[PDB]
């Protein structure tokens, strides 16, 4: 299960955040700052895997804005990367040429897509088209 | 400024008002709210959270926020004290041991300085068993006459029958509205 | 800028 | 003994750098931003940094922090004074202090930086004198810099000889929450805008208590200024001998002397405020302001800042006189009064809501600050006696001066 | 781009040359490595327009160390520019020559420096004085061979007060790096001459003129009195550093002045108003002023004895200023303003700065320890703070009470009952250990000392080493004082700290306690529960040798950090 | 009622941290003023602005009762906004999610497949030690349904309840029996995850 | 006129002190 997922920009600004662990607000902010500092203080050949606080922190940013996850030491590491790539592809398909500008304005849509895709740190839909159809149907409800 | 629109709205009815629904668990609060809104005795599970509804009568939209009597939900009634205009308390005369607890809870809720404009609304619930007292013995036990600067009104309503609900609504409208 | 660019460019 | 004075930006980019000794590598500026971030995030942020054997002592300007690298045990006070002089020069040359002028006036900025300080030792800092040698739109340097008089350029000719003075008063009161005033000091400010022909030698004369005692007139109202800070044009020896204020006024507005003495009189404005804040229910502000100043004086633009709750919403103000507005950016009730006659009494009754849910952390109790500014009122009672304007050619001057009374550090401690 | 810029710079049109120079300056300022084009700009060097010459000189100075070989094509240009009729051009050329960090270029610049040393233009004289110091710093041997020391010495004895101040500053810088051999010290005539030009010096030259007197040591009171009288007018200078320099000079001269004469009293009286005026400076200078006051406070505490109101921390005061205000108040704390200090500390305890709150608690404890006349007031304030129900404030109050009890525990029995139930659930190691020590040493006014220690013995083996040692000491003291109610508790503590305790020091202490209990419990009363001697408090006053050395180092980095100049430089 | 895009542009227009904080406070003042009046028309915009401010690093304690009020609303947009607020600013240590149990129970029996799914997702994301105790009976009812879009949500809710309440795993043994023949990949994955967790 | 107090003419010296 994914302990937390945070979408942080290259400048350090966070465009998305979804933590599956009930933590204090100050503690959550400190953890996010530490994760940003570690990721922001990492090179391009670090393997995109960090063991921070015994958590498999995997970083794989496809643009200026990076992505982060908190995976416990009980599952494979490539599965998290595959899930992140699938989520990025689904978000791009739902939005259409998803860029940084649309992420800030359409943060609610991204949060709804993440909720409909992953719940509680675990996956909810392995397919990429069924989730998109469900999201479109939910949006069309008004 | 011009108040022509306000006068036009008031010519056909504009005031709506608000209301609160508090009381102990299993006190007929959910059933009373269902009867007021729908008109049928709907059987519901204990109110873990809260119920919010509105009643349209006499051109006034009486919005009712039902509140349960759970121990963990008793101190949560302070959340509904903000932006609240009315307050209706439903008594449970069928619980002799819980009568003291209900009176203590009513005193604790009435001892708040923010909830001052909410007039007292005592509802004689569970008016279907012979063990239920009259409309004065319960008031005498609760000492409703000792509430200084409080406009309280005791009304007995039978959950199975529904009698007295119209009288209670009329009394609430007369207390809230000071016009013809 | 660098923000208008697509996340994956697909 | 600064090694390299540089100008940074809000994003860490160095707007301009100018090494003076070269004892510090220019790449050390990269660690300045992370060091500042660490100090601020851990509470260790200070104006003087330290990157190993090199210290980064600088202050933060309007838009950028002027960091000046140094390696030896240089005079930190000298570095601060040089930074202040540079800021003043930039303000005089450029009306705004922002990155818009840093990237647009580099041609003159570089020349000014090179001319101001050489080898870490500044030599010229007069903006008026410096404007005659470096221009953004070169002749020989003026003789004023080489001559002893570096604050009065020769050859200045004007149609009239009018000097405008400004006796600005600063009423600073440190009133504790118990109702007692702890820090009650008034600092005089004699700012003059001299505009005459030539280089007159002003002979300042006021009603000082020390001067009256020395001359034998220590019986009338005399100002007992604890500290008097004369300007560069004022001769220190003349003041030290017999309190003779003899100096050459410059061309433009400048601060000649700055009096500063303690105040033992009653406050001009007495504020009686009450806080009937219910526990997450409501709040009351029984604020009453009593003007203890003279009735003949009017406090124009009275702004008594009343700190309201940070999470308070739906506020209602029941006051008597003056516009009352709550600013969400400042999170306080601004008791704004246009004209406040002396002896006036304003009563206010605040009423604002509060959320039922308590706040996660405490926000503190900001003090109540009054922004009263009553002109034509000399609280200290110091009056100018004479101003000896003497010129070699000989002319009749028309000096002018005005007294302005305002509130300085006049904050009231909250309960 | 680069090719286009080179073509523009290799053109015969001044209009395009100026644009190319501006673009090159912007690229370097924009963060572009334009050092590859230094030889290209070398050809466009001798220009009549002064605007392009300054940019070229700046580029050469900034592109001198990167390409020292390419800088060999500028000596002739510098030599030609060193004789320009315009004083500004000569000054710029002299500044650029000294700014060029080239080892093979300074050798050929000795002749222009010698020619410009006797320049009639005061700006030229100052530029030559700066260039001589720069050359000496770059190459001391070359400067010594050139014999510029004699010219520098005569520079102070010439006209142009700004040039004299610049020469004095250059000589001080050279002697600062010099090994003190062949010092440039001057007799009283030189000091009088400098004082004569001191009143004509500018704001920057005033510091240079006053720094010279910082090294000179007066030998007679008349000379010291004259120096004090001449430096007295400097206390009314608008420049904060000038006032600070004058104060430092007066403090240095006071080491030879006689306190019997009225000069010392007048100097002490005239120094407080200067400190008060400096206390109203900018927030950046507030820390420097506080450091200077602290350095001078430990030397002459009789000057600022009555200066207490100005030490109050303001609401908008900076954190670096707020922290220093507490230290200044503690250094100036006395029974005369004990109530004012307590009131200020009480107000400072309602702030939101956790570090500020800890600093205020430490200052209150230090004031309570230093002055015994306000011990009751400090105890009452600590009790009120503890009743304030603040975790950090509770820990600070516990630490302060633990410190005070070891210092003045004779009349500290009236607070044990209040502290018996003060929310002992706090897990702060500095507070739990202090509470345990207070209970163990003060286990007489609390009838439930054994019951309170029972809760702390649940995790004694895994709480901490210091906490475990304090708990063991408290248990041993309770057993020695009252062994009837703690007979089994002592055995349990010995079993837990001797069998299940793996700490070396803790295990040794437990074994020693067990041996003492099994050898002679009666002797443990006089051995363990004995009357300890008076605790020697850590004096905050610096050593007199450091204070005397720090007195001369006024306004520098060694004074703000309160460290020796050789202990912080690299 | 300022739009979310307008608020985002206004925030992006602020450069200084102090200026950004001042703008955030100015927006929060209007948000609190609207909330204190019991606004129900433009509540979605205010909720979005409050969520953005909280994610940007500003307090949102006062916007707690508004989320509870909007959760028990009937509008789909209002219900979605309330669910998002409960998922973001609501946690086990918040202490205000206890009243959300009744709202979840009311929405757990909703005929709409989106409201029930949103409530289940919110319960799984913010599962509490007491909410799962009073919600175990309703969770098991949905686990036996044939809704493919709801089977995965029911499996996730059961897994979350088991993780929060390890002693409640005994009530899920008879519900997951004979569930390995699901044609949908998501249902099979959820069943496999639930079996592995058990 | 001018806010903060109208400007007033200043004297030349203390005529009463010689
Ligand atoms: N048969 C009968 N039962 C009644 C009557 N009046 C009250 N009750 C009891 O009161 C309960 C009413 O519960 P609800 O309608 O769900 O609402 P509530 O009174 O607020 O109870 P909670 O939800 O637990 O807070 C029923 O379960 C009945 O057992 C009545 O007139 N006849
Ligand atoms: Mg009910």
């Amino acid at each position: 299960m994914i302990h937390f997922i945070l979408l942080f920009s290259r400048q350090g600004k966070l465009r998305l955040q979804k933590w599956y662990i009930t933590l204090p607000d100050k503690e959550r902010k400190k953890i996010t700052r530490e994760i940003v500092q570690i990721i922001l203080s990492r090179g391009h050949r670090t393997s995109s895997f960090v063991d921070w606080k015994e958590l498999k922190l995997v970083y794989k940013r496809y643009a200026s804005l990076y992505f982060c996850c908190a995976i416990e030491n009980q599952d494979n590491e490539l599965l998290t990367l595959e899930i992140v790539h699938r989520y990025v592809e689904l978000l791009d398909k739902y939005f259409g040429n998803v860029c940084e500008l649309d992420i800030i304005f359409n943060f609610e849509k991204a949060y709804f897509i993440l909720d409909e895709f992953i719940i509680g740190g675990e996956i909810q839909e392995t397919s990429k088209k069924i989730a998109v159809k469900a999201i479109e149907d939910s949006d069309m409800l008004q | 400024g011009n108040i022509f629109a306000n006068l036009f709205k008031g010519l056909f009815g504009k005031k709506e008002m608000r209301i609160l629904m508090v009381g102990l668990d299993a006190a007929g609060k959910t059933t009373i709210l269902y009867k007021l809104k729908l008109g049928e005795i709907v059987t519901t599970i204990p109110t873990i959270g809260f119920n919010v509804e509105t009643v349209e009568y006499k051109n006034i939209s009486f919005t009712v926020w039902d509140v349960g009597g759970q121990d963990k939900i008793r101190p949560l009634w302070r959340h509904y004290f903000q932006n609240t205009q009315g307050l209706i308390f439903v008594v449970d005369s069928n619980d002799r041991e819980r009568v003291n607890e209900a009176r203590e809870e009513l005193m604790r809720m009435l001892a708040e300085d923010e909830l001052r404009d909410a007039v007292l609304l005592v509802f004689a619930n569970k008016q279907d068993l012979p063990n239920a007292m009259n409309a004065a013995e319960i008031t005498d036990k609760l000492g409703l006459h000792s509430l200084r600067h409080r406009n309280w009104y005791i009304q007995a309503t039978c959950a199975t029958s529904g009698d007295g609900l119209y009288e209670g609504l009329d009394w609430l409208s007369n207390q809230l509205r000071n016009q013809k | 800028k660098g923000e208008n660019t697509s996340l994956l460019h697909p | 003994s600064a090694s390299a004075v540089y100008v940074l930006d809000l994003k860490g980019k160095v707007l301009i750098c100018r090494n003076y000794r070269g004892d510090v590598d220019m790449s050390e500026v990269e660690h300045f931003m992370p060091i500042l971030m660490e100090k601020e995030e851990e509470g260790m942020l200070s104006p003087i940094l330290a990157h190993g054997g090199v210290r980064f002592m600088w202050i933060k300007h309007n838009n950028l922090y002027l960091v000046a690298t140094s390696k030896k045990n240089a005079c930190v006070s000298l570095v601060f004074s040089f930074l202040y002089k540079v800021v003043q020069v930039f303000s005089e040359y450029f009306k705004e202090l922002e990155e818009e002028s840093i990237r647009d006036n580099f041609v003159i900025i570089y020349e000014l930086l090179d001319e101001l300080m050489d080898f870490g030792y500044p030599q010229t800092t007069d903006s008026k004198i410096l404007q005659e040698y470096i221009t953004q739109e070169a002749p020989r340097p003026p003789a004023t810099v080489t001559n002893a008089v570096s604050w009065r350029s020769e050859g200045i000719k004007y149609r009239k000889n009018e000097v405008f003075l400004d006796v600005i008063e600063a009423v600073n009161l440190l009133v504790s929450a118990n109702g007692n005033v702890l820090r009650s000091e008034i600092v005089g400010s004699i700012k003059m805008r001299v505009f005459l022909s030539g280089m007159p030698e002003l002979r300042l004369g006021l009603n000082d208590k020390v001067l009256f005692d020395n001359t034998g007139r220590g019986k009338s109202k005399s100002v007992e200024l604890e500290d008097v800070k004369f300007h560069q044009c004022v001769r220190l020896s003349r003041f030290e001998n017999d309190r003779t204020i003899s100096f050459i006024p410059p061309d433009g507005e400048f601060e000649l002397m700055s009096y500063r003495l303690n105040t033992h009189v009653k406050p001009l404005i007495w504020i009686e405020s009450v806080i009937e804040k219910h526990s997450h229910s409501r709040i009351e502000y029984m604020v009453k302001a009593k003007s203890q100043f003279k009735r003949r004086s009017t406090a124009n633009n009275v702004e008594i800042h009343i700190p309201v709750p940070n999470d308070a919403d739906s506020p209602k103000f029941k006051t008597t006189v003056g516009s009352v507005k709550w600013v969400p950016e400042n999170s306080e009730i601004v008791w704004s009064v246009k004209s406040f006659p002396g002896g006036k009494e304003y009563l206010m009754r605040a009423h604002f809501g509060l959320p039922s849910v308590e706040a996660e952390d405490k926000e503190g109790k900001p003090p109540i600050s009054v922004k009263f500014e009553i002109p034509y009122f000399t609280t200290s009672g110091i009056q100018v006696r004479y101003l000896k304007i003497i010129e070699k050619s000989g002319y009749q001057a028309l000096p002018w001066v005005r007294y302005i009374t305002q509130n300085g550090d006049y904050q009231l401690r909250t309960q | 781009e680069i090719f286009e810029l080179k073509a523009e710079l290799n053109s015969d049109k001044k209009e395009k040359k100026k644009e190319a120079v501006k673009k090159v300056i912007a690229s370097m300022t924009v963060g572009k490595d334009v050092s590859a084009l230094f030889p290209d700009v070398v050809n466009c060097m001798q220009t009549d327009n002064l605007e392009l010459k300054k940019l070229v000189y700046l580029y050469l100075m900034n592109y001198a160390k990167s390409q020292p070989d390419m800088a060999i094509m500028a000596v002739n240009t510098f030599v030609k520019d060193c004789e320009d009729p315009n004083p500004l051009i000569r000054a710029l050329a002299v500044r650029t020559m000294g700014c060029i960090r080239v080892d093979k270029i300074t050798e050929y610049l000795c002749e222009p420096l010698r020619k410009c040393l006797k320049d009639e233009d005061p700006y030229v004289r100052k530029t030559a004085a700066v260039c001589v110091a720069k050359l000496h710093d770059i190459n001391a041997q070359l400067v010594e061979d050139q014999g510029f020391l004699d010219t520098l010495k005569d520079l102070i004895s010439d006209s142009n007060p700004m040039v004299v101040a610049n020469a004095v500053a250059a000589l001080s810088e050279i002697a600062e790096s010099h090994p003190s051999s062949n010092l440039l010290d001057l007799n009283p005539q030189s000091i009088n001459k400098l004082l004569t030009a001191l009143n004509e010096c500018t704001e920057w030259g005033q510091i240079f003129i006053l720094d010279c007197l910082a090294n000179y040591m007066p030998k007679d009171d008349r000379e010291a009195q004259s120096i004090c009288e001449r430096v007295t007018p400097r206390l009314s200078h608008a420049n904060s550093a000038v006032v600070l320099s004058a104060v430092k000079v007066l403090m240095k001269f006071m080491e030879m002045l006689s306190k019997d004469l009225d000069y010392y009293g007048t100097l002490l009286k005239k120094l407080a108003p200067p400190l008060v005026t400096l206390l109203s400076a900018e927030p950046e200078l507030q820390y420097v002023a506080l450091r200077n006051i602290n350095l001078i406070v430990q030397k002459r505490p009789e000057i600022l004895k009555h200066e207490m109101k100005v030490f109050f921390v303001k609401y908008n005061d900076p954190i670096y200023v707020k922290l220093e205000k507490l230290d200044i108040m503690i250094r100036l704390a006395s029974q005369a303003n004990i109530a004012q200090v307590l009131a200020e500390l009480r107000e400072y305890a309602t702030e939101v700065d956790v570090d500020f709150v800890r600093k205020a608690v430490r200052a209150i404890g230090r004031c309570a320890i230093k002055v015994e006349q306000s011990a009751e007031r400090c105890v009452s304030t600590l009790l009120d703070l503890i009743q304030t129900k603040v975790n950090y404030v509770v820990q600070e109050a516990i630490v302060v009470i633990k410190d005070i009890f070891r210092k003045y525990p004779n009349k500290y029995e009236s607070v044990i009952a209040t502290l018996c139930e003060n929310l002992d659930s706090l897990d702060e190691p500095e507070a739990r250990a202090a509470m345990i020590w207070i209970v163990g040493e003060y286990a007489e006014r609390i009838d439930n000392a054994d019951e309170l220690l029972e809760s702390f013995l649940e995790g004694f083996h895994d709480k901490s080493t210091q906490v475990q040692l304090q708990l063991l000491t408290a248990i041993v003291k309770l057993f020695l004082k009252k062994p009837t109610e703690t007979q089994e508790l002592v055995q349990q503590v010995l079993s837990l700290a001797t069998q299940d305790s793996d700490n070396p020091d803790l295990r040794d202490r437990g074994y020693i306690y067990w041996r003492l209990l099994s050898t002679d419990p009666v002797a443990a009363k006089e051995v363990v529960l004995a009357e300890k001697p008076l605790i020697s408090e850590e004096t905050d006053l610096i050593e007199p040798t450091l204070l005397d050395e720090l007195i001369c180092y006024i306004g520098t980095l060694a004074s703000v950090y309160h460290k020796p100049p050789s202990a912080f430089v690299e | 009622p300022i739009r979310l895009r307008e608020l985002i542009r206004t925030i992006r227009t602020a450069r200084t941290q102090a200026e950004e904080r001042e703008m955030i406070q100015k927006e929060c003042a209007a948000i609190r003023s609207s909330f204190r009046e019991e606004d129900n028309t433009y509540r979605c915009r205010n909720v979005a602005k409050l969520l953005y401010m909280h994610m940007l690093g500003y307090p949102a304690h006062f916007g707690q009762l508004e989320c509870l009020k909007l959760i028990a609303s009937q509008k789909f947009t209002d219900k979605r906004i309330g669910y998002l607020g409960a998922m973001l600013l609501l946690d086990e240590r918040q202490d205000v999610h206890l009243l959300m149990t009744n709202c979840i129970k009311n929405d757990l029996n909703h005929s709409t497949q989106f409201v029930q799914g949103l409530a289940l997702c919110t319960l799984g994301c913010m599962g509490s030690s007491e909410m799962c105790r009073d919600l175990a009976g309703e969770v098991e009812k949905l686990l036996k349904t044939s809704n493919s879009y709801l089977r995965k949500k029911a499996a996730l809710c059961a897994v979350h309840v088991i993780r929060k309440v390890p002693e409640l795993m005994e009530m899920f043994l008879p519900a997951t029996k004979n569930l390995l023949n699901e044609k949908n990949h998501g249902v099979l994955h959820t069943s496999v995850v639930l079996l592995t967790e058990m | 006129d001018r806010k903060g107090g109208s400007y007033s003419q200043a004297a030349g010296s203390d005529s009463a002190q010689s």
